[PDB]
RNA sequence: CCCGCCCCUUGCCUCUCGGCGCCGGCCCGAAGCGUUUACUUUGAAAAAAU
RNA sequence: GUGGCGGCGACGACCCAUUCGAACGUCUGCCCUAUCAACUUUCGAUGGUAGUCGCCGUGCCUACCAUGGUGACCACGGGUGACGGGGAAUCAGGGUUCGAUUCCGGAGAGGGAGCCUGAGAAACGGCUACCACAUCCAAGGAAGGCAGCAGGCGCGCAAAUUA
RNA sequence: ACCUGGUUGAUCCUGCCAGUAGCAUAUGCUUGUCUCAAAGAUUAAGCCAUGCAUGUCUAAGUACGCACGGCCGGUACAGUGAAACUGCGAAUGGCUCAUUAAAUCAGUUAUGGUUCCUUUGGUCGCUCGCUCCUUACUUGGAUAACUGUGGUAAUUCUAGAGCUAAUACAUGCCGACGGGCGCUGACCCCCGGGGGGAUGCGUGCAUUUAUCAGAUCAAAACCAACCCG
């Protein structure tokens, strides 16, 4: 849709757009060039992301943040913020006073690119770590894998 | 902070049961036949050699 | 006084903590600069670590870039429009970063003159392109341009930016239209 | 703490016209910090 | 605290220094300077513990300021100055040379040098960046920078540095087949051959190394320092050739020693 | 009943890179994917004093 | 000739790196209480955009937006003769009970707040005001902080040296 | 039948009793020789007389106190040096446990989101460019100590007036000469060598904003057969 819903311009800093051309290139194709990098590690940057119009200035492939730190996984639980989401990690906790366990979770607030779209409730998910985006959200959004019973 | 050293450890052990006639008569031969002052002596080498023993008990419970 | 500190504030869960230690050093807040348009006033303020940061009460002057023109030039700062943050800023003329203002265009249309060897603002190997957008030409007639201020006078003592152009001066006009 | 304790009572005009000189004593100036104060302490 | 600690408790002091219990209550605190302060030996702790030159701290002083100690070639009058690995120390009233090398114990040992050998040190390049106008610095483990480098030198190699001008004369290559020191972690002080490293993204790289006696180890990439290229050694070494001995195997010594005699 | 020597092992479109293919959708080659963990046994890294 | 060249040190100095740190973050781990079952959100609670302030990231704060965030896997509330750890004692083991106390980390300087200088302090053998104490005075004014080392007091009843 | 003894017609259950060793608190009688160590605690982090516990100068920032002093007419300053200015430290150490229950703390990880006195190593030169003619052989204004006049019951309180210093506080350029320093080279002269040169290219950063280039970018060497000249 249009991606100027803020009452302050939405622009990719690095991106210089007011460039002035021959009238020839003016006449085949209003296309801005696009702001990406590749974050490491052999994570993959999605199509979308080279490919959309979405402003996102904490965006790991379109933004200014850096992966560094732990990389961790989850599923997802919640989705009804804007552009983050709540991640659920379940671990076993062990007892040595009667040498067994007990069952334990953490929640977590993820920042959630629009490059990743057809996400579900219950999929897995692989975030990393970055600086603070929030009070609560230290982790970003890496990657998508979706849930194994459902197709 | 000071640069004074605080390690130490008690050399004996009163005994566990403190009316035993065979407990008192060793101690009496004990005694006599090595001219000591007081029970205290012989307490003193019971505790070395009850470590001693202890040691080698532990040794034995391993493999050769 | 004031504190920019994390352990006044609720947890993530709603509970409430209880403070274990005093106010800290490093933690202090400084009165903002409400930066107004007037005679040039500008106070020092010592940082931590011995370093200076200039607090620029009142401006009237900064450098703007024409940036299609590439042309960078020192102008005075005659009114503030918009303010995407508050609008109690317009009203009271506040200069902060990312705000819009009105500057003076009479060495740009110099600049310009003296260039191409064209007529600009007046009323009724490769060669060098002299195309201007409609907009433009308007306000240079008006004699005042749309400009965005790129630093913040309350951290560097200075008010700088760029002159608005293309879609960006096509969404802002609309913001202002709608304004009013 | 709801327990009681011992020491209870231990933790429980226009003003003068001033033209000062160029340099600013303003610096620190704040309310437990008066630049100027009258001469009569209260009774 | 509200600022800086000045202090430094005996039984908090590193233990390599071996120090004793009953002396006194402090330790001296090593100043600021090219070595860390968990990595170095105070010249105080040299001069009067290792080498028994002097009996007290002022007797230290008074020697350091007759300017007779020089470290890498220059007078140093500082008493705590922290001297570190591969360096030099020079002592021209007595005619002896110095060089910090770790034994085989983990500590830094008395090991006299060569006056020839007492020329140059060994240094391993920490960072390589261009610096103002397009010149390429290197910056060493004992905060040396160097400008103009070989273009062939690249991070975790070995430079050889003559004293006299801070220069480097040639370097030896971080590759499998090189010998290393361990300077760090548990096998610190031994010495071998490079078999192959294991390298982590985002996290630390792990290297195996191989001596003498065909006994296999393994540290962090940051914990080796190559020190000859193949298995000859650009320097000399201490009594232990970087061989940690067992007991059995220090039994089967003996007991082979003990055979052959007679 | 040992020991050589050669051959088939199907597939799928969640991601990525592609198409000289058809009506945003679809087809195709792939350069894409085609189990993960708990447990157990190692190896690093982990102040002294006690 | 108001010639031209110079040796060895000291102090100072913009920036880069180094050392000693400091400050914010990541992951996992705390005692009793459910006769505390729902909590937070007006006065920021969770998130988005632009800004202010700050050494910097950040609801740290301010405007405009969405309606979120936590919870029987025990949130929230209450209590603690609760500074935390390395450690001490006792055990066949598992555990249990102690840990103000000479090492490491935190916090405070009679009580709540504020501030100057400085690389570094919200400092108290620094400063300013309030509350409680308290010394000298010619009654106007002035000067204070032993939970540093000694030493005194804490109804009359009592335990280290003003070296 | 999980210590030894007791509470029954017989067998049991539940409440119990005594003996055996330590820890803590308080308190007695005795105490010849020697070595080592310790010393908290009224939920009172309650109150404190007196004294002490943080100062510091090298040949190398500033001496016109005869305060003391050698040599003297060369006489700006021999030398020592109280006071005061300047610089640094006083944010370490020592004491205490009142507050504090995801807080502190412990292990682990990050600085690509910051600051950092010191130490150590780098870095720290000028062509011309209307400032013309004959401060860079060194530019400017002050203030303590000191002299003197004072106020108060009283403090490490200070007021007025008169001198004089800087590594305190400021300002500020490079004096004259030489092809300024480097490369690049048509032609030319001598003896693979020396020279002279038409010419061409260069010659501070730090701060704030905008734009451009940045691994579809730069720099280089190697090259059989087959052509091309
Ligand atoms: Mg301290
Ligand atoms: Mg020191
Ligand atoms: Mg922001
Ligand atoms: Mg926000
Ligand atoms: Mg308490
Ligand atoms: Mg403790
Ligand atoms: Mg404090
Ligand atoms: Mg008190
Ligand atoms: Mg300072
Ligand atoms: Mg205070
Ligand atoms: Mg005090
Ligand atoms: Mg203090
Ligand atoms: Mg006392
Ligand atoms: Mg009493
Ligand atoms: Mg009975
Ligand atoms: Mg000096
Ligand atoms: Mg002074
Ligand atoms: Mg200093
Ligand atoms: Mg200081
Ligand atoms: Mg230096
Ligand atoms: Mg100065
Ligand atoms: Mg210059």
């Amino acid at each position: 849709a249009d991606i100027q819903t803020e009452r302050a311009y939405q622009k990719q800093p690095t991106i210089f757009q007011n460039k002035k051309r021959v009238l020839l290139g003016e006449t085949g194709k209003e296309k801005l060039p696009r702001y990406y990098k590749n974050i490491g590690l052999g994570f993959k940057t999605p199509k979308e992301a080279i490919e959309g119009t979405y402003i996102d200035k904490k965006c790991p492939f379109t933004g200014n943040v850096s992966i560094r730190g732990r990389i961790l996984s989850g599923v997802v639980t919640k989705m009804k913020m804007q552009r983050t989401i709540v991640i659920r990690r379940d671990y076993l906790h062990y007892i040595r006073k009667y040498n067994r366990f007990e069952k334990r979770h953490k929640n977590m607030s993820v920042h959630l690119s629009p490059c990743f779209r057809d996400v579900q409730i219950g999929d897995i998910v692989t975030v990393g770590e970055c600086r603070p985006l929030s009070k609560t959200v230290r982790f970003n959004v890496l990657k998508v894998t979706k849930a194994a019973g459902t197709k | 902070p000071v640069a004074r050293s605080w390690v130490c450890r008690k050399t004996y052990v009163t005994p566990r049961r403190p009316f035993e006639k065979s407990r008192l008569d060793q101690e009496l031969k004990l005694i006599g036949e090595y001219g000591l002052r007081n029970k205290r002596e012989v307490w003193r080498v019971k505790f070395t050699l009850a470590k001693i023993r202890k040691a080698a008990r532990e040794l034995l419970t391993l493999d050769e | 006084g004031i504190s920019r500190d994390n352990w006044h504030k609720r947890r993530k869960t709603g509970g409430k903590r209880k403070p274990y230690h005093k106010k800290r050093k490093y933690e202090l807040g400084r009165p903002a600069a409400n930066t107004k348009i007037g005679p040039r006033r500008i106070h020092t303020v010592r940082v931590r670590g011995g370093n200076k940061k200039y607090r620029a009460l009142r401006l009237d002057v900064g450098n703007f870039s024409w940036g299609s023109e590439c042309c960078t030039r020192k102008t005075r700062i005659i009114d503030v429009v918009y303010n995407a943050s508050n609008n109690e800023l317009v009203r009271t003329k506040t200069l902060v970063k990312n705000c819009i203002v009105l500057i003076d265009s009479t060495p740009y249309r110099q600049w310009y003159e003296s260039h191409y060897a064209l007529p600009l603002g007046r009323k009724k190997e490769r060669k060098k392109n002299a195309k201007i957008s409609s907009l433009l030409e308007e306000q240079f007639q008006q004699g005042k341009l749309l400009a965005c201020i790129a630093s913040r006078p309350g951290q560097c003592g200075r008010a700088d930016g760029y002159v608005l152009e293309g879609k960006e001066l096509e969404f802002y006009l609309r913001k202002i239209k709608a304004r009013k | 703490k709801l327990r009681r304790r011992y020491n209870i009572k231990g933790r429980q005009p226009p003003p003068v016209q001033l033209e000062l000189e160029d340099k600013d004593t303003l610096k620190g100036v704040d309310a437990s910090n008066a630049l100027v104060l009258p001469g009569k302490k209260k009774k | 605290a509200r600022g800086p600690k000045k202090h430094l408790k005996r039984v908090a002091a590193p233990k390599h220094w071996m120090l004793d219990k009953l002396t006194g209550v402090f330790a001296p605190r090593p100043s600021t300077g090219p070595h860390k302060l968990r990595e170095c030996l105070p010249l105080i702790i040299f001069l009067r513990n290792r080498l028994k030159y002097a009996l007290t701290g002022d007797e230290v002083k008074k020697i350091c300021m007759q300017r007779f100690i020089k470290i890498d070639g220059k007078v140093r009058t500082d008493i705590t100055y922290p001297a570190g690995f591969m360096d030099v120390i020079s002592i021209d009233k007595t005619g002896e040379n110095f060089r910090l090398i770790y034994d085989t114990k983990g500590r830094f040992a008395v090991h006299r040098i060569t006056p020839e050998e007492a020329k140059y040190k060994l240094c391993k390049v920490r960072k390589i960046f261009v610096g103002t106008k397009g010149i390429p610095h290197l910056v060493t483990h004992d905060a040396r920078t160097i400008r103009y480098p070989d273009p062939l030198i690249k991070v975790n190699d070995t430079i050889q540095i003559d004293l006299e001008t801070g220069k480097i004369t040639d370097f030896i290559k971080f590759d499998t087949g090189n010998l290393c020191m361990v300077t760090g972690g548990a096998n610190l002080g031994r010495i071998g051959v490079i078999t192959n490293r294991e390298r982590h993204p985002g996290s630390f790289d792990v290297v195996h190394v191989k001596d003498a006696n065909g006994n296999s180890f393994a540290t962090r990439l940051s914990n080796i320092f190559v020190i000859g290229k193949g298995n000859k050694p650009w320097i000399s070494l201490p009594r232990g050739k970087g061989i940690r001995l067992t007991i059995a195997e220090e039994r089967d010594k003996r007991l082979a020693a003990k055979q052959s005699s007679g």
